[PDB]
């Protein structure tokens, strides 16, 4: 069910999602409620475009995990720790993470250029 | 380790948005609303705080809009702020009635602009001014009176709020829950359930009850300047009526425009009054005193009394039934003091109601034919606070403290799917 | 086998959306309406229902939407509700146009409160009351008037309804059809044709007209209490005319509130009519009689009759013909029995109109100056029906059968663009 | 043209595809009208993503057939049949399809990140 | 080679689209307006038309929508159209202000329909018509006034236009930029800076100021049907006053309506003016010469004149100053003749204001309490155009061109960020 | 920054893809703004999917140039030429080249179908 994962751990989390992904997606109230909806559906699914994961749920980068960011090991990040408190601890990092993943992105497209002129 | 993008991960945050109406004329367009699974978080602990909750905001809103959008296409009433010419009603009676209704004559207009027509209506001494005697409506001085339409029913309709796709409610389901705090038993919803949006003062009418005890809350338990919400265990019956048969005449007033006003009374003339159980009372009372001797000291004596002062809105219960709206006088019900069969509530009726605490718009409410009786649960109580002892008095009139008594269990959060964490994958 | 999924699939189902319009002052706001490829479906047979088309609806609650924008900035006319004082406009006519214009004496209002103006206009016996002799306008007890202004054409503007992205219009070429059940020859388009917003009763004007042969469309055709549309094949042309020379008067009643009205007639005064040629009609009606005869029975008696009753919107021929509204008697079209050079209707002129057949708002329509003719086709015809003789008779009022006679042959669909299907592809 | 294919068989109206496809995408009634239609899109777009589909008219899954979804060979539906008996014939089986098809992606992801950790 | 995609490609095209408020009661409703980087295009050329700019167009609609908004709530003064009795306020008066206050009495209603009462009104002598003596108020034939709310400033607050996704607003710093052709130094913004809503004629205040040297600008420099707006390198300091300390009074004109007027004068009664420095305006013109000298020839004879004729509107420096309207002759600062120590403009006050060139609308301005006095700059002149001799004349009552003086330097562009060009990647 | 590449030549401007791509994506004034602003976003995400390039910034297609469109070099267009003057060279070619690209995308589709088949 619908964020029923939200008390479990990251590791279980992980399979449940489609479940959170197919919800995200007297008039005035209605109509500005559904656009603003799609406003954040889609700032999402640039986000996942432009680092190359538009296409997945599960998306595997480039870009090595600093040990600043968090310096907990995967035991305890994913048999331990559920979404909510993943969030909270490393909340501050998210604009740098992204930061990152959008320039190994681009790289990435320049090399396959430079490959395919070849 | 490799950063991994998760997209449709369980997470949330604080968030204020915009909620839309679902449900199963009206004054609450329940036609324009839309057609209407309770999911368990297992291990999910979440911090709610009812008086900064943005629901509570909206639906104030939204309840006002709806007010105002059902008076449009009502009549004006312009030509009633005229010189009454007024008399008692019935001279010779010696009950509390006495005074209370004037037989006021007055030239009123008619369809044709060039003719005038010469009127007799009774109305309440409550909606007139004294300048036979020379009486002006109340509003007269301050706001012009619409007429509400006699077809649009004032009965509260069950209102689900329901969230936006990318959005979810979170509901509190501990019977102990005071309103603020965290709460160790959380579930998700995207609509709540159907609040009745029920005006009154002082008591609160045909709300939710607590489950296992009665429950007191406030922003600042210790402030005197906030407000006590007290949610009761069961509920208090309220059986009011208007016992008299009040005869309904309508004249026209322009083309198309029908003025309904109160003709006559057939039979006697009898004062509109509650009755509230006298031991249901006493045990109500003797548990919100202890619920409140568990924040005031179980040595503390506690009094109750009668609202201190102020309009009648807010001096009386206030409410609508039937369509009419009564006064009520509670003196008898807070006047007691606690050291370590019927009760009958005497009510006023009014025509010309001020909603809202607003001041430049008025409304009349048009007389109801017949007698009027209607059996209320009084589900909570709204009370004041003034050494050794407490003294504890009704208070009400700010609408926003009898929804936050229904949306206390309720927060708006938004989802964010997008999340990062280590993991030995790397891209290929 | 496994699944494949196919995206742009050229499949729909039925669906009821928004449509907006689009066009090549005017009452129907063709400026708001945005600037305006049929594709034939060879092999595709679509079901059709012209009664159950959320398009008609649509149409209406545009045209009436926009009808009444129009009317939202003109002249209230408040104080025409007046006591007048008529007498006969011409009492030495012998004509039917005898009793028919009134000379109405009454106290108008002007742009300053204090003073007032003694005004004399000419009103038609229709738009008055008897109460010299003492008149109210036909409005005063039911609705006030607002007179259209001066600078708002009625004239009919063709109005194309265009459906949004994802939604098509479907369009059944079948020259037999009746307006329900299969059409074997389907096409595509996104906008359908002009349809020009003509209002009117018992007679379609300047509408569409059938292919190869008339055409009887019904609900129900053995229901008497449903309607028949006709749709003829060849128009008959119907002239019309509002003979005398009108001059209209203006006064103003407020700052800048000016109200028109009929002030004199130079020349003659004479009875509005139309003319309509006899062997046209007859024709006409013996082709509606063979094709009546095909549902009813070959050995049926067919009869033609008047309107039974009812307000004259319903019992007339009512038209706009040059800003005028027309009220025309065609008991003379509609006066036959059919077993196995001009005809000249008389026509009455009103100037307060209810649209819609609504109550509570109406119109004040202002004379036009000068002399009316109109020259229009008569494309269809709306029959209500009452053993061995069946009795047809002139209907209308409900202006969807109107809009109805020209969406037929339109549905509109949604595209549904994901399928699924077996094929011998694995995902590697 | 649009729709053009609407009575031709499955297999000749499936090179058509983009056809449709881009002609998927009163002042109030016009923006109501285009909100909905933005919404659909991204409606279909998502159920397109989540199966792994995102960028594909024609895209081959790993969920099989079952004979009693439909027992008709494949002459008869892509030769005889077109889209629109087609849907008629297994509108009763279409979320049951569906619901395979998003488990077996997010399965087919979950391998994917177990591989790639390796 | 082969065909490249790239998404994301720097590239615009002119565009028209709709544009946003941002900012930092008051009649512009910045409380709805959201709240508030500049990039060098190092080798950007952008050919930029301030003639043909949609952002005048947009914010002229957008004042005037917000002008007409605050309007809504407020007293609509109907029955002010009344017959006024006059006298001249000081009959003793020798100055300019002989004549210029009417004292005018009249009957005026009240908060009941059938009661009125006298009152005494002070009015400026062009606000009423003479029909003691008998006057009406000047819109009483053309149109109702409307009380402005005396709650809402009309104080100018800047507003900044904000372009939407997927826009840019372009902005040229070239400091000799005469509003057309092409410009070699172009930044991006999304938003403009805040530009104050200033309403005037004639003399452009509280504007934006020239970098280097004044800049004349024209549509066509040779096409005398043309407004010439001159922007100015330095500010001329202009100090306005109204001397007078007027009492305001106030009455009840029905539930909840007040009229507010102009009660009395305390102390002297003056005529209102405005202060210029003679030098600083000798300056100034001599400036505006010689740019005016570039275009029309080096021993051309360059005469200033006052204007020729038309509504006070547009022959005055037309201001807003503390909430009063004041009509100032600036025929002292233009009357000069240019061959190869305070200067004082009398002003009229209005109180019946009709805005943005109008007709059918008309606001009242209720009287300020006190003296005011306001200092503004003036950063640019509206002149136009009438040999060996040119004459030029002051100009305006077109507020667009008031905006066009600020807006000169901004254009929206659309981004198109698909590009396609040739490269040696071929897809595999 | 947003545009910032605008006066710079072809080739370093491709570095700033994601720079503008961000950037793409009184009441009523906004609300339409923002509706119209999700349109112009998805039309051009439409045309990158119906060409097989909905995750890419920088996709290589199998269309050959045309000499008629241009007879330029690679040096003269990405050294000294910006994306505004080729945009305003070719503008007059662009709906040639985008319906060539609507043919191969879809043709190549058909293929990898027919591949999967074996
Ligand atoms: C609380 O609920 C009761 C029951 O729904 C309301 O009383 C009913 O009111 C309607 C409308 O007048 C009557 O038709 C019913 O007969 C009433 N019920 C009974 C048992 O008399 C009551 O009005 C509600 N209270 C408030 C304040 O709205
Ligand atoms: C049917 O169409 C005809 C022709 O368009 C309409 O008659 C015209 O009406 C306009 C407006 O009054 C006149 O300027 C034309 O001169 C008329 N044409 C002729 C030939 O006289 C007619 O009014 C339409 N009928 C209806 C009911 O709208
Ligand atoms: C130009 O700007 C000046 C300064 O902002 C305005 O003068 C001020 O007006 C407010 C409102 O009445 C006063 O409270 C200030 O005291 C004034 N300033 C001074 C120095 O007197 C002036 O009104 C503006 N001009 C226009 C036409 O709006
Ligand atoms: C909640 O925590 C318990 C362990 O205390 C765990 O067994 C259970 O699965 C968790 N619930 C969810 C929904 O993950
Ligand atoms: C009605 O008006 C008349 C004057 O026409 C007055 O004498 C009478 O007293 C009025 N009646 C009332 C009830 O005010
Ligand atoms: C509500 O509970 C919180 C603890 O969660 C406590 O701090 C607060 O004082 C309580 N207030 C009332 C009115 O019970
Ligand atoms: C609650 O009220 C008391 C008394 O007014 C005050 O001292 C205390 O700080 C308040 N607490 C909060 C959290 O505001
Ligand atoms: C209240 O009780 C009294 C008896 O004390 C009875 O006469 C009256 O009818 C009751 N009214 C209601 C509304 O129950
Ligand atoms: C009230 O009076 C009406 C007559 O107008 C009568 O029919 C009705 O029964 C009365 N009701 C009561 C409760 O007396
Ligand atoms: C009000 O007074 C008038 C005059 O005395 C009387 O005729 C009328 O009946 C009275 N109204 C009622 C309801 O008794
Ligand atoms: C009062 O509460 C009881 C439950 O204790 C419920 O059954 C009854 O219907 C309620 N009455 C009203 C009028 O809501
Ligand atoms: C107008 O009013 C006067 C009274 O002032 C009356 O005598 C006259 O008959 C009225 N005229 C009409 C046409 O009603
Ligand atoms: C219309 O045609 C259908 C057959 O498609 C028939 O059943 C129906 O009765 C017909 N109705 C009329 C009025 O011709
Ligand atoms: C048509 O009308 C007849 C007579 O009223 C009725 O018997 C028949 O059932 C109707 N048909 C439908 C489909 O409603
Ligand atoms: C109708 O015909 C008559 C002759 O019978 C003619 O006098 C009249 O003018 C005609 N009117 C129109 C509108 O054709
Ligand atoms: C109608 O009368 C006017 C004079 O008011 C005249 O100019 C016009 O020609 C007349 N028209 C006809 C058809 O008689
Ligand atoms: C109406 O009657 C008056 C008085 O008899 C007369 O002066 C006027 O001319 C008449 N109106 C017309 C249009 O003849
Ligand atoms: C009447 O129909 C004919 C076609 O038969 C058409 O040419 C003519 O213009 C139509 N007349 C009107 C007034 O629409
Ligand atoms: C329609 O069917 C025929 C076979 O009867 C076929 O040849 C033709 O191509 C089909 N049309 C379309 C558009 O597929
Ligand atoms: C007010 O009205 C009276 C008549 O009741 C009139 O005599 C007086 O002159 C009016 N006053 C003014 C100022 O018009
Ligand atoms: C503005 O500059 C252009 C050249 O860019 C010139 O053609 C035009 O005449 C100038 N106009 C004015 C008023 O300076
Ligand atoms: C400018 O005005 C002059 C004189 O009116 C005219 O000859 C010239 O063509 C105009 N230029 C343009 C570009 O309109
Ligand atoms: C204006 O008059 C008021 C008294 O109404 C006084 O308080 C104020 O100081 C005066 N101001 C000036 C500038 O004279
Ligand atoms: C206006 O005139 C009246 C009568 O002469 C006088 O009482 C009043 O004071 C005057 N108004 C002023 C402001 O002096
Ligand atoms: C006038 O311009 C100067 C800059 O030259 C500025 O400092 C001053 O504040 C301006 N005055 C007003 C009233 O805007
Ligand atoms: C502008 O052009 C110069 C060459 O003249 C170049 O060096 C510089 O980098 C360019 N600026 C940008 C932003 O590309």
């Amino acid at each position: 069910g619908f964020l029923g994962a939200a008390g479990s751990t990251m590791g279980a989390a992980s399979m449940t999602l489609t479940v959170q992904a197919r919800n995200l997606l007297w008039g005035i109230k209605q109509l500005q409620a559904r656009v603003l909806a799609v406003e954040h559906y889609l700032r999402d699914q640039q986000l996942l475009g432009i680092w190359g994961c538009s296409g997945k749920l599960i998306c595997c980068t480039n870009v090595p995990w600093n040990s600043s960011w968090s310096n907990r090991n995967l035991s305890e990040i994913w048999d331990n720790m559920t979404w909510l408190q993943w969030d909270k601890e490393i909340s501050n990092y998210t604009q740098i993470i992204y930061g990152l993943l959008e320039e190994s992105q681009n790289q990435q497209e320049k090399n396959e250029q430079d490959l395919l002129a070849l | 380790l490799w950063v991994t993008v998760y997209y449709g991960v369980p997470v949330w945050k604080d968030a204020e948005t915009t909620l839309f109406c679902a449900s199963d004329h009206n004054v609450w367009a329940t036609h324009a609303c839309v057609p209407t699974q309770e999911i368990h978080l297992e291990n999910v602990t979440e911090e709610f705080n009812m008086w900064k909750n943005n629901m509570v905001e909206q639906m104030h809103e939204d309840i006002i809009s709806l007010w105002d959008q059902s008076l449009k296409p009502c009549v004006k009433l312009t030509p009633l702020c005229v010189t009454l010419q007024c008399t008692n009603y019935a001279p010779k009676l010696r009950s509390m009635m006495r005074g209370e209704i004037k037989n006021c004559s007055f030239n009123m207009t008619t369809e044709l602009r060039d003719k005038k027509q010469k009127v007799y209506s009774l109305f309440y001494r409550l909606d007139v001014v004294q300048i036979n005697k020379e009486y002006r409506l109340i509003n007269c001085n301050t706001s012009a009176i619409t007429q509400a339409c006699p077809k649009v029913s004032f009965e509260p309709i069950p209102i689900h709020y329901c969230a936006p796709a990318g959005f979810a409610i979170l509901k509190c389901k501990d019977k102990k829950f005071n309103g603020t705090g965290p709460c160790p038993s959380v579930s998700t919803v995207q609509c709540t359930h159907g609040i009745k949006p029920v005006v009154s003062t002082q008591l609160l009418l045909n709300g939710s009850l607590a489950e296992e005890e009665v429950i007191i809350r406030s922003e600042n338990i210790t402030n005197n300047a906030k407000n006590i919400l007290v949610q009761l265990n069961t509920p208090v019956q309220i059986n009011c009526t208007r016992p008299s048969n009040n005869t309904v005449k309508s004249i026209r007033i322009g083309p198309g425009q029908a003025f309904y006003y109160f003709g006559d009374v057939l039979g006697h003339v009898r004062m509109a009054h509650c009755n509230i159980s006298k031991a249901t009372w006493n045990e109500t009372l003797g548990k919100v005193v202890k619920q409140l001797r568990k924040h005031f000291g179980n040595n503390t004596i506690i009094r109750f009394a009668q609202s201190s002062g102020g309009d009648l809105e807010v001096t009386t219960h206030s409410f609508n039934c039937g369509g009419e709206f009564f006064y009520c006088n509670t003196s008898g019900l807070f006047n007691s003091t606690w050291i370590s069969d019927s009760l009958i509530l005497p009510c006023w009726i009014k025509q010309i109601i001020n909603m809202w605490q607003r001041i430049g718009q008025a409304m009349y409410a048009p007389p109801i034919q017949g007698v009027i009786r209607c059996v209320s649960n009084i589900t909570g109580l709204i009370l004041t606070r003034d050494s050794t002892t407490e003294t504890f008095r009704p208070g009400g009139g700010d609408m926003r403290d009898n929804w936050r008594s229904e949306l206390y269990k309720y927060k708006v959060v938004k989802i964010e799917p997008l999340g990062v964490a280590p993991t030995r994958c790397k891209r290929r």
